RNA sequence: GAAGACCAAGGGUUCCUGUCCAACGUUAAUCGGGGCAGGGUAAGUCGACCCCUAAGGCGAGGCCGAAAGGCGUAGUCGAUGGGAAACGGGUUAAUAUUCCCGUACUUCUUACAAUUGCGAUGGGGGGACGGAGAAGGCUAGGUGGGCCUGGCGACGGUUGUCCAGGUUCAAGUGCGUAGGCUUGAGAGUUAGGUAAAUCCGGCUCUCUCUAAGGCUGAGACACGACGUCGAGCACCUACGGGUGUGAAGUCAUUGAUGCCAUGCUUCCAGGAAAAGCCUCUAAGCUUCAGAUUGUAAGGAAUCGUACCCCAAACCGACACAGGUGGUCGGGUAGAGAAUACCAAGGCGCUUGAGAGAACUCGGGUGAAGGAACUAGGCAAAAUGGUACCGUAACUUCGGGAGAAGGUACGCUCUCGACGGUGAAGUCCCUCGCGGAUGGAGCUAUUGAGAGUCGCAGAUACCAGGUGGCUGCAACUGUUUAUUAAAAACACAGCACUGUGCAAAAUCGUAAGAUGACGUAUACGGUGUGACGCCUGCCCGGUGCCGGAAGGUUAAUUGAU
């Protein structure tokens, strides 16, 4: 749910909160989780390749099963979970043999419902069949682009992408970015949209709050010198003086990036 | 006031030790170097 | 198993000193200068062996040497290892 | 709450003793961190080494790269983290959890005995962990009583309800308490844990399910300890000692920031890893080897160990008003680790002696006035506590607010009201580290009244000046190490835009990386900058996006 704290600080004032009374407030399936530690955007070279990055709290990784591959056996919502290192929940789910996993969590499930995956799998919330045995119109997620590898698209709060068509051993797809987009009929693709959706509606309130989710903040361009950025430079506030670039010279504000050509074909139609 | 000079031993060792001088092509340079100069110490 | 050439080379020399002394007259023990490699079992056996006595304990530490000016060059001597060899009760070196 | 005592680092003999005083030492020096010589550092248990891993490093093959090399797999390193075990006392000129005395604990090897499926690089478990808050239980330590020993007063008084000092001891073992966690028991079974599994997970039946069993566990108590310590005396002088022998050794209260507690509650930002360890089997071995439990015998190496550490020994060229991580923290007052005065302990800061000019520095007071000073109240002065009373505009309803401004405040007595702890005795016991029950003793809080001294009772130290109008920035933060701390940066919020995942983007020649083990509620770039009301007109220019007809146009081709 959405609440807002009262305003006994600065600080507190605008800060809206998503809180869950349904998330499991014990510590999560020790079997599942690795360790994963903070690069604070630097790769091998140990530059920074991606800036605005650093510090927020030790997380483990939760195992989570994309491939969901486990056909036949069904499986039952043990709990819902908070999983630090994506916006959606995790539901920890317990097969009938006594495996036990971690789901994206879909929007209306909760402790006790039964999913299952395959091609007999029920078409309800939660269950993975292939998008070949899914009817059209159905809202899905966690959608495999390559048949085995795993979910890949509609896996954040709130996301899900509708099966538009199906023609051969490809369906259309429309994703939340508006993109419509052919994939493999064979891929899997989970029944019903990711849960908490409320997440866009939580309100950080406060710089701190920006820095517990390791992020470091951000500088403008007209705020810096001109060797430092090239809207670097001038005497009072500038505009940047100049057409919005990037650090680095690239065009911003409208400057298409794509440049795949490799994956043009399965673009069927642009976000736009 | 704190001055530019904070020894650790570790450190020393680990940067201008005679291992880590030999561990890399110009490091053995620098070692080649100074037992031609005639230096009495060729590592920290 | 140690050897008898071992055992002729371990013990250096005695170590004398009020401590030394002391150590003799109060808790039996024997200070030697012991060599470098020595081990507290090479020692036992070479003090059981050269002197004949029965050895409770053997303690041993390494003293560096002193860096000394000698006018114009520093120079350090030589690090010391010694060997406080306890006697058992009733036996005399 | 250090200018004391320790430790790590860092240093490296500066440590202790004798001797010397040239130089060094901001003076002299008999002294010294100086010179010279000699001595000094004792470990199964502390630390290192070692087993284990984090970030990260290196990296067989590999991938990539003119060469050099880069990246990276298997691995192997890498603590700042995990992993066995020792305390009390005594002793040196100088070490001591290391020597000695007392009394422990850990672990390994070998041999032997009795039981006996053993077996991992694999499975499962465990190890194994966040922030905040709170209540409870303890203990150290404090204080007082009692006790023991001594005292009976340099000047009135001081045989007392008087004075002073003391009133010691741990690990460990036993025990299993306050507290914490967890239902157990027996059957039958198996879509799982890369194979297996008797282990784990799952399912089914019964039974039990505030319970009572298990696990954990401060502290208490017993032992350790008829030892040790102990004021005091005895006792040698070499005048330093040495040994010798030694009283009481309890109770109450208070009480940690230490312990139970890696707990409990709660929150979101969701909280190392790996090994040791337990268990399970596999391949493999089955008079074996191994395993377990026990009993002997033996081992547990090696390296560090001096000394300095709010520093004259480290970092600052100096015996430098600076810097330097961790631990310990007594009394009175006090909320307190503030502050004042003291304890333990440590120091008087390595030039002194005079004098009592100007002027400089740091302070104290000040007639009358009171900001007239000045760029500017700069600096000073002032305010300063607690309890209660009382408190405006405005407001985002939190604030503003300690608004403002008042009153009381010492000490003595009297009458009161109360909290905690809990003795004896009593009574139940499911008889013990158990319950009531009881109030002695001890200790704390507080009200009212009366009185009394002084210029003054928050008496010192300590300790908000306040209010009004207004610009700017929402706010806490950040910054020009060393002339700028701000209105600058950031910020939550907003918007545009890119980006469909081999994402964009960035580092890189590449491989490979980050992005992200993320997936459009995401990620990157750009601007704006809480919140409220809003955010007009212009697409000519220049971007960017789209469109392609035509025109122009490269390599290429090669007609003439």
């Amino acid at each position: 749910a959405i609440v807002k704290c009262k305003p006994t600080s600065p600080g507190r004032r605008h800060v809206v909160k998503v809180v869950n009374a349904d998330l499991h407030k014990g510590k999560p399936y020790a079997p599942l989780l690795e360790k994963n530690s903070k690069n604070g955007g630097r790769n091998n070279n140990g530059r920074i390749t991606v800036r605005h990055i650093g510090g927020g709290h030790k997380h483990h990784y939760r195992v989570i099963d994309f491939k969901r591959t486990k056909d036949g056996i069904p499986a039952t919502v043990e709990r819902l979970e908070y999983d630090p290192n994506r916006s959606a929940n995790i539901a920890l789910v317990l097969y009938k043999d006594g495996e036990r996993r971690y789901i994206l969590a879909p929007k209306g499930v909760v402790a006790g419902d039964v999913v299952q995956s395959g091609v007999d799998a029920p078409i309800k919330a939660g269950n993975t069949l292939p998008m070949r045995n899914i009817p059209v119109g159905s809202t899905v997620h966690n959608v495999e682009l390559k048949p085995g590898k795993g979910g890949q698209l509609a896996r954040s709060a709130g996301a899900y992408a509708q099966i538009v068509a199906r023609d051969g051993t490809y369906v259309t797809i429309r994703l939340r970015s508006g993109e419509m987009r052919k994939v493999l009929s064979e891929g899997r693709a989970t029944i019903g949209e990711v849960g908490n959706s409320e997440h866009m509606l939580r309100e950080l309130g406060k710089a701190g709050a920006t820095r517990w989710r390791g992020v470091r903040p951000t500088v403008r361009g007209v705020v810096m010198n001109p060797v430092d950025h090239p809207h670097g430079g001038g005497e009072g506030r500038t505009s940047g003086g100049r057409h919005p670039v990037s650090p680095w010279g690239m065009p911003t504000k409208g400057y298409k990036t794509r440049k795949n050509k490799r994956t043009d074909k399965y673009i069927v139609r642009r976000r736009n | 006031m704190k001055r530019t000079f904070q020894p650790t031993v570790l450190k020393r060792k680990r940067t201008h030790g005679f291992r880590a001088r030999m561990a890399t092509k110009n490091g053995r340079k620098v070692i080649n170097a100074r037992r031609a100069k005639g230096r009495a110490r060729l590592s920290k | 198993m140690i050897t008898e050439e071992r055992i002729l080379k371990v013990l250096r020399a005695p170590h004398i000193s009020e401590k030394a002394t002391m150590a003799a007259e109060k808790a039996n023990t024997i200070v030697f200068k012991v060599a470098k490699d020595a081990t507290k079992k090479e020692i036992k056996a070479a003090v059981e062996k050269l002197f004949e006595v029965e050895v409770k304990s053997v303690n041993t530490l390494i003293t560096k040497g002193k860096t000394k000016r000698q006018g114009l060059r520093q120079g350090r001597r030589s690090d010391v290892k010694k060997a406080y060899v306890t006697l058992k009760e009733g036996q005399d070196l």
